[PDB]
């Protein structure tokens, strides 16, 4: 029984083929923001 | 004065990602940190890689 | 039954998430002197 930590999620889309790409990458992305110490946030809003 | 040698051994006692050792004091005395160990029992039961 | 010594505490903050940072680096520190050979000092005061 095995088990593996992904330590980071920076970051992003990946189309290389899951049995090819690095971990932290993943398939789809929508408004987040991968930043340096925290990972995945939401994309800060806009004011009008 | 009263200034000592090192090493002082100190129970931290329960999970590590709950205690949170901190060094406050006060003083009119210096201080000095060499280094800082810890022991403890780890269990990890997925046996990873 | 595990152990490690953290040998130095040079030094500072890392407002990086603990999983992620290294040994030597605590999360807060005020009034401290990490230097060379001895590790955390208080600084040195005011004289006025």
């Amino acid at each position: 029984l095995i088990s593996q930590s992904i330590k980071n999620l920076k970051g992003g889309i990946s189309q290389q083929p899951d049995i090819l790409r690095y971990p932290d990458q993943g398939s789809r992305q929508v408004n987040g923001w991968s930043s340096e110490t925290e990972g995945l946030q939401k994309r800060p809003p806009l004011v009008f | 004065l009263n200034l000592g040698t090192g090493q002082y051994r100190f129970p931290v006692v329960g999970n590590a990602k709950f205690n949170t050792v901190y060094i406050l004091s006060d003083e009119t005395t210096p201080l000095n940190i060499i280094g800082c160990g810890w022991e403890g029992n780890y269990l990890r039961r997925s046996s990873g890689i």
